[PDB]
């Protein structure tokens, strides 16, 4: 069975570094892409780039590029992914859903249930 | 025993093979009789280059091939040295994109090309401004292929020289088109004879700055090497009157001459193997299949090709594979916008020259 | 707006995963049509076969650039020159992976060859750099006769006459040759006793056999070795104390391959996006006309500089090689090689690890010495 | 890159109602785009992928159809299920538009 | 020790201006132009060396 474990909810002050776990199972992990989708209360959601575990290749949005870091594990297929320099815009759900390698016709099959990241002052 | 010469479609195929068979009958008869095999193709891309070599492969055990052109393209030397170096087959240069010889030939390979390599440009130029008393000196050069051991040659032949020319500071540019530190590295000279190095789109850019510079008074001497000038027949615009360089064209010579000349070349190196070793050099039973590394059972044709002559004609090679005594015409640019010959090195490797010295009118 | 991109690659698991990675640089999201299509085709052994399937496979299939990777077998040559020369008559470019060999360095006979890899010749900045360190003043370079030895040659002088330096003298080896007593023997009676050593592994093992038959290996002595001279038969026969170098990761395939498939496609963008472009040509047979936008693929080739590759920054210079190289500086200690120092550029960095030097000692020894036997 | 613009931006219509959610593309895209369905605070799932093919285990009320820069997305029936918010996306450029959401007419 | 008086025939020309400014080898080089002119000619004298 396809599934993917995600982190539990976070809060961060603005300014400092938030890390997003998402382990696969139930399916070859260097053999699907993971990618990042963030969605902020009453806005759509938002993409941030992906991560082939078969070659570590790390793929950035343009706006997001300098603060997104994304590191995979094989040997507990695990996937990682590092936001620094926190705003009050970054509020959001994060999502790691998995692409077919080599196959450009399913995007996002499956989805995790998605972490929810607070920034705040308080 | 048997030789094939492709030429291109400026003539006919069955009076060049005519007269290539006539050739080496007019004198100095060979022991054994030699065949030529004339092709005539009107495009010359490598597969069908080596499609061509294959089947003259099976054409009775082709010895020797002499290749003609009649493009500018100057990858087919490359082509050439590439499949005499895995065929065991000595390939001759004649007149067309053969001709360029700027690629060092492989040890291994067979390929001799009847073009002159700008090494003994160089020592013609040198001359030629000895002969009209030049005793400055100035490079403006540009980032091209080959050109640094060309520098290093003059640079030690400058300095190894009982002449003494006045060697200014080197002019390297760093890139073309740049137009932020080529004005500086042009106008810090004040020299009279530049020697230039870039090919002939850069070569005309550098032309260009020179003119809004006024740097092409009467004064200023422009010495270009042969490929600046390949092209005779065009003559941009940015090219002022007066323009020296080197090169090598039918004005003393013909492809008809040039294809006999090197027949002659190949009848003599036969004929010196069958005198020196008793063996007949035979070609390979198959193009290019093999299972295993290729080896030369046989004493290659390298040691036979270093001292022949040829009525009087002494066509002989260096090791790297040029003309031991090229024609290398010099010609300058005349006033009619056209390139016109002034003066020839082949003869004992001395300068015979008209002795046109005001030749740089103000157009 | 479809962009083919050929390979040539030893192994057919290797052109599979390569594919693959290609697929998966097609995954960015800044493309959106086919900008790399990927064909591969196993080295062939006959040369004239490689140029035919060639010129009917990649050029038929309108390919951009030419990926080729080292021989399946290290012990042959197998120089990927006849699927250079074939890429230059068109003015293709082509991106070397793993060849090292310095004979492409001069474009004049491979007009659009470029490689990811630093050639032997630019191993004469490191012995410089090291030089500049170890206080080197007095230099004596062993080199045998080739195109790569003169090219490594002139470099090295180039490099050294900045100093106002040059060394003592230069000695030239055939290739091949096995009675190379004499050279050594002259070379003896020299002050200098830094030797410097480039050429094949027979002849390093030669040259190797020859000093140690005549006691050339002794305290004082500091040999230096390149990447070729040590492997192979060279293990075998190499004495104590060689200050040898070896390129990190430099037959790692998979890593220049990943580099190189990034660094095209973005090439390939750039280009696209720069200005209008000619197609290349349909058919490899009947054509004799050069690529009009040849030319400025190997200029955005060259302008190009991008720090995503797994192997540092992947720039190239004016003659197609690899700027900013990492080095590892390996001393042989007890017949195996140790890591004892690495060069990121222009910088030489020495580990914890101590250098032993040849005859046992393990102070570090003095360079130019006298003998107040003066002729 | 490539914008992608849904109209209508919220729709209101009863239970068993035809829905239908008009989605834009800044220029051509073939048939590289997709629709998914959220339901609040629920992860988005894939209904029809390619714009053409309908997922495995999606009902066959979801309907899609259009090509180039223009696709519809077309309900048969609406469902107390289907009142979730429907995003377009593009292939290759992981954009994800407005989002339209169907919410019970009052 | 007088030497050629360099004259500037016309303001920007960038043609006949580096010849005649090669003319002078003297250490000592006077000036009679506006601030702009003199501005200008320094910048064209400062790639001659001087
Ligand atoms: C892409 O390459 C494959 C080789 O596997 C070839 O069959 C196909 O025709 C190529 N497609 C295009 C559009 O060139
Ligand atoms: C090549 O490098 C990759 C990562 O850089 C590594 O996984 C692989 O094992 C290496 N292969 C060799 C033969 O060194
Ligand atoms: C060379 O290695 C050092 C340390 O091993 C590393 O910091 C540097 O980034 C490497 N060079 C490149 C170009 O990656
Ligand atoms: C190499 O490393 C040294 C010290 O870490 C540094 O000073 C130098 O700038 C580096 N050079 C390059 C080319 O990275």
């Amino acid at each position: 069975q396809v599934q993917l474990v995600q982190s539990g909810a976070e809060v961060r002050k603005p300014g400092a570094s938030v890390k997003v776990s998402c382990r696969a199972s139930g399916y070859s992990f260097t053999g699907y892409y993971v990618h990042w989708v963030r969605q902020a209360p009453g806005q759509g959601l938002e993409w941030l780039g992906w991560i082939n575990p078969n070659t570590g290749g790390t793929d950035y949005s343009q706006k997001f590029q300098g603060r997104v870091t994304m590191t995979r594990d094989t040997s507990i297929t695990t996937a990682y992914v590092e936001l620094s320099s926190l705003i009050s815009d970054d509020t959001a759900v994060y999502y790691c859903a998995r692409d077919a390698t080599g196959a450009a016709s399913s995007p996002f099959d499956y989805w995790g249930q998605g972490t929810l990241v607070t920034v705040s002052s308080a | 025993l048997n030789i094939a010469v492709m030429l291109g479609h400026s003539h006919d195929v069955t009076e060049r093979e005519l007269r290539t068979l006539w050739g080496p009958e007019q004198a100095a008869g060979l022991p054994l009789d030699v065949n030529v095999v004339a092709l005539l193709m009107n495009r010359t891309d490598p597969k069908s280059l080596i499609t061509h070599v294959c089947d003259l492969m099976s054409g009775a055990r082709i010895h020797g091939l002499v290749f003609g052109d009649d493009t500018d393209q100057e990858a087919v030397a490359q082509m050439l040295d590439f499949i005499s170096s895995h065929t065991f087959v000595p390939i001759l240069g004649i007149h067309g994109g053969a001709s360029m010889i700027m690629a060092d030939k492989d040890p291994t390979s067979t390929f001799f090309q009847f073009g002159a390599s700008i090494q003994q440009q160089a020592t013609v130029m040198l001359k030629i401004m000895q002969d009209y008393d030049w005793h400055v000196f100035s490079l403006v050069t540009t980032i091209f292929p080959g050109y640094r051991e060309f520098i290093s040659f003059v640079k030690t032949t400058v300095d190894n020289s009982f002449v003494g020319w006045d060697m200014q500071n080197v002019i390297t540019l760093d890139t073309s088109f740049e137009d932020a530190k080529t004005q500086v590295q042009l106008k810090k000279i004040h020299s009279s004879v530049i020697l230039l190095y870039c090919s002939k789109d850069e070569a005309v850019l550098i032309l260009s700055e020179a003119r809004s510079l006024g740097l092409t008074g009467y004064d200023f001497f422009w010495i270009v090497p042969s490929l600046v000038s390949g092209n005779t027949e065009l003559i941009p615009k940015e090219f002022p009157s007066g323009l020296i360089s080197v090169s090598y064209d039918d004005w003393d010579y013909s492809l008809e001459a040039r294809v006999r000349d090197g027949i002659g070349i190949l009848t003599t190196a036969a004929s010196s193997m069958l005198e020196k070793f008793s063996y007949i050099p035979e070609a390979k039973a198959s193009c290019y299949g093999q299972m295993e590394r290729p080896e030369v059972p046989m004493h290659t044709l390298h040691p036979f090709m270093v001292n022949v002559t040829w009525d009087g004609k002494d066509l002989s090679f260096t090791e790297e594979g040029y003309q031991v005594h090229p024609r290398l015409v010099v010609i300058v640019l005349n006033k009619d916008r056209e390139w016109e010959k002034v003066g020839k090195w082949e003869n004992h490797t001395l300068s015979l020259r008209h002795a046109v010295w005001p030749r740089y009118k103000s157009f | 707006k479809i962009v083919n991109i050929g390979a040539v690659l030893s192994t057919r698991k290797h052109e599979q995963m390569f594919r693959e990675a290609v697929n998966q640089a097609n995954k960015r999201h800044g493309s959106w049509k086919i900008q790399l299509n990927a064909t591969s085709v196993t080295h062939k052994p006959n040369a004239i076969q490689m140029a035919l399937s060639v010129c009917e496979d990649l050029i038929s299939s309108q390919v951009y650039a030419i990926l080729v990777s080292h021989p399946p077998t290290p012990n042959d040559h197998f120089t990927p020159t006849p699927v250079s020369y074939t890429a230059g008559f068109y003015r293709i470019p082509v991106l070397g992976l793993t060849t090292r060999m310095s004979i492409y360095s001069d474009k004049s006979i491979h007009l659009s060859f470029l490689r990811t890899v630093p050639p032997y010749s630019h191993q004469s900045s490191v012995w410089f750099e090291m030089m500049r360190v170890y206080s080197w003043n007095h230099i004596i370079l062993l080199v045998s006769d080739d195109h790569e030895g003169r090219a490594a040659q002139k470099r090295l002088e180039t490099l050294l006459e900045e100093r106002e330096s040059k060394a003592e003298k230069v000695l030239q080896f055939d290739p091949g040759t096995k009675n190379v007593t004499a050279l050594l023997m002259e070379a003896k009676e020299l002050e200098a006793r830094v030797i410097i050593l480039s050429a094949s592994e027979d002849d390093a093992a030669t040259v190797y056999r020859a000093a140690a038959m005549l006691n050339m290996t002794g305290s004082g002595y500091v040999w230096l070795v390149g990447e070729r001279e040590i492997s192979g038969n060279a293990l075998r026969y190499a004495p104590d104390g060689i200050l040898g170098l070896q390129l990190i990761n430099g037959k790692n395939e998979s890593a220049h391959i990943s580099d190189a498939v990034g660094v095209v496609a973005q090439a390939v963008h750039e280009l696209l996006e720069k200005e209008n472009i000619t197609d290349p040509p349909r058919g490899c047979v009947g054509n004799t006309n050069i690529w009009k936008t040849g030319p400025l693929f190997k200029r955005v080739l060259m302008s190009s500089k991008y720090a995503d590759g797994v192997t540092g920054r992947v720039e190239f210079n004016e003659d197609g090689d690899r700027k900013f190289a990492n080095y590892s500086i390996m001393n042989l200690q007890n017949r195996k090689l140790v890591q004892v120092g690495i060069y990121n550029g222009t910088h030489v960095i020495p580990n914890d690890r101590k250098i032993i030097w040849p005859g046992g000692e393990t102070e570090k020894p003095r360079g130019y010495q006298m003998s107040t036997r003066l002729k | 890159d490539i914008q992608m613009t849904q109209s209508p931006s919220t729709l209101s219509a009863s239970v068993g109602d035809r829905v239908t959610i008009t989605c834009r593309a800044s220029q051509s895209i073939s048939s590289w785009l997709a629709w998914y369905q959220q339901r609040p605070g629920q992860a988005p799932k894939l209904l029809i992928y390619m714009a053409s093919t309908l997922q495995t285990g999606v009902p066959s009320r979801f309907s899609g159809s259009g090509s180039g820069t223009e696709f519809t997305l077309t309900i048969s029936s609406l469902q107390p299920d289907d009142f979730a918010t429907y995003y377009c996306q593009h292939y290759k450029s992981y954009s994800f538009g407005p989002g339209t959401k169907v919410d019970i007419k009052r």
